[PDB]
């Protein structure tokens, strides 16, 4: 009940700082790259589609991956094992019933055994110290959607699209807290669909002016402009569905009027 | 685990058996929950995943404290503060005489405090029942078993096949709402409030339709006036019988005007108008609240 | 799909 809207938002603002990954961790990974991470996240987008997982599950899994890779060095042959265990754990946390473990073996073309997946599960729980209720972009967007005048389903869908795109590219998006990315995604989506702008009601609530969102927004604008040429295309394909009003078929604005 | 001596089994929770144990080094008595763990096939169950992550976030006098997690290759143990009894078993033992009204008031007050804290931290318990409510000798009551609890940073989608409990289930779930809200927990607590007062379950249904219908016979069959939207909910049927709302002086005789008023507000049909835990704490029924101790 |  809207009695807790404020309390929840304020509390999510507090927890997103605690569940934050280290920004420069890929530099300290000797065997893996942003580009590998990008391939991994893109693959997980597709897996969530195949298995009809909720979008929050994807967002959670990525949070778990980046926090894991912030303290644990991983060889390129095991990065997929990490991702797979992350997706299993996220599904357990978020889904009504998760896919069976066997499904998580199959999705890798049986490159790992069931036992390897399960013991990577254990290791990920250990490193994350069982702290799995991480705030996500998708949570902040969902709360921001209560402030549309009036609610517009292209705006929502496009904001979700932009939110997910940001999961793919560690540089730049690891620099920004989820509430900030959600802020930029919402404005850019609203702007793209209607020409309107980050509402004062959300400026009061988040304490974010449009100007404070500008660095993240310029990044997100470039990402949106360059989305059709990006090596990774799963999110674009996903958001072509009628479910989402084709938003990823709408044309991005060549300027932000900033 | 070397520093714990199991004393005796005290119960079971969601996918784990609960033991009374003592720390051999410090002397502290704890409740140890040993998770049912299948290391080859399914891994750590989703109940333990949720209970651990959510309870680590929740530090409040009326929520059971997780002291430690002991996670080895083939075993998972959760260490909790020890509490002496559950509410179900206390009211079984207080049948005949009844739980004294002042103690009922105290427990409700405290449960509302723990619930309010959960909700303000985006946690839905989802399975409030007396068996999950724990009491100590000093008069405290605490929420326990967060195995079915969910974080609602995004709205929680209802289960096609509900595993939760029939008797304390909200009418919006039974009529097929798409999402839970914090109101489902208020509804359960309202049922537990009435149950302490009258010494029996308010709505003891034997199935889903019978559960709805037992609610309808006491509260009256809902309509658009009382619950806008109800007639176009997925499992609503125009052939539902029409029962009259009962006077709450008949439903809960012992309870005074303030108690009847709070109850009816906790059992409001429309989840959007059902009173919140925070608001319920401001109700005049808790003006004269005290902290008596139970006879265990 | 096997993946790097
Ligand atoms: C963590 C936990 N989950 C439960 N479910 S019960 C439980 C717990 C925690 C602390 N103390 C107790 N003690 C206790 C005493 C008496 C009865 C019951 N019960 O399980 O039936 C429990 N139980």
């Amino acid at each position: 009940v809207p009695d807790y809207h404020e309390d929840i938002h304020t509390y999510l603002r507090e927890m997103e700082v605690k569940c934050k990954p280290k920004v420069g961790y890929m530099k300290k990974q000797p065997d893996i790259t942003n580009s590998m991470r990008a391939i991994l996240v893109d693959w997980l987008v597709e897996v969530g589609e195949e298995y009809k997982l909720q979008n929050e599950t994807l967002h959670l899994a990525v949070n778990y991956i980046d926090r894991f890779l912030s303290s644990m060095s991983v060889l390129r042959g095991k990065l997929q094992l990490v991702g797979t265990a992350a997706m299993l754990l996220a599904s357990k946390f978020e889904e009504i019933y998760p896919p069976e473990v066997a499904e998580f073996v199959y999705i890798t073309d049986d490159t790992y055994t069931k036992k390897q997946v399960l013991r990577m599960e254990h290791l990920v729980l250990k490193v994350l110290t069982f702290d799995l209720a991480a705030p996500t972009v998708n949570q902040f967007l969902t709360q921001y959607f209560l402030h549309q005048q009036p609610a517009n389903c292209k705006v929502e869908s496009l904001a979700m699209f932009l939110g997910e795109l940001s999961l793919i590219d560690a540089d730049p998006y690891l620099k920004y807290l989820p509430s900030v990315i959600a802020g930029a995604a919402f404005h850019l989506a609203l702007y793209t669909v209607t020409g309107q702008s980050w509402p004062e009601s959300l400026i009061r609530k988040t304490g974010y002016t449009l100007e404070s969102l500008k660095p993240c927004l310029m990044d997100l604008h470039q990402t949106y402009l360059k989305a059709p040429q990006h090596a990774q295309q799963s999110i674009r394909e996903k958001y072509k569905n009628s479910k989402y009003h084709g938003v990823s078929l709408l044309n991005p604005p060549e300027t932000l009027n900033l | 685990m070397e520093n714990f001596q199991k004393v005796e089994k005290i119960g079971e929770g969601t996918y784990g058996v609960v033991y009374k144990a003592r720390n051999k080094l410090t002397g502290e008595v704890v409740a140890l929950k040993k998770i049912r763990l299948d290391t080859e096939t399914e891994g750590v169950p989703s109940t333990a995943i949720r209970e651990i992550s959510l309870l680590k976030e929740l530090n409040h006098p009326n929520i059971v404290k997780l002291l430690d997690v002991i996670h080895t290759e083939n075993k998972l143990y959760l260490v909790f503060e020890f509490l002496h009894q559950d509410l179900k078993k206390f009211m079984d033992a207080s049948a005949l005489t009844g739980i004294p009204l002042p103690l009922i008031k105290s427990y409700l007050f405290q449960l509302l405090q723990g619930l309010a804290f959960c909700h303000s931290h985006r946690v839905l318990h989802r399975d409030l029942k007396p068996q999950n409510l724990l009491i100590n000798t000093e008069g405290a009551i605490k929420l326990a078993d967060f195995g079915l609890a969910r974080a609602f940073g995004v709205p929680v989608r209802t289960y096609t096949h509900e595993v939760v409990t029939l008797w304390y289930r909200a009418p919006e779930i039974l009529l097929g709402c798409k999402y839970y809200s914090t109101a489902v927990d208020i509804w359960s607590l309202g049922c537990i409030f009435a149950e302490m007062v009258t010494r029996r379950a308010l709505f003891p249904g034997d199935s889903e339709i019978d559960q709805l219908f037992r609610i309808f016979r006491t509260l009256g069959t809902p309509d658009e006036v009382v619950w806008p939207g109800v007639t176009s909910m997925p499992d609503y049927k125009p052939s539902f019988p029409k029962w009259a709302r009962q006077d709450f002086s008949k439903v809960v005789p012992p309870l005074d005007e303030d108690g009847r008023s709070l109850l009816s507000q906790m059992l409001h049909y429309d989840p959007n108008k059902r009173i919140s835990a925070k608001a319920a704490l401001a109700h005049p029924f808790f003006q004269d609240v005290t902290k008596p101790v139970p006879h265990l | 799909r096997r993946x790097f």
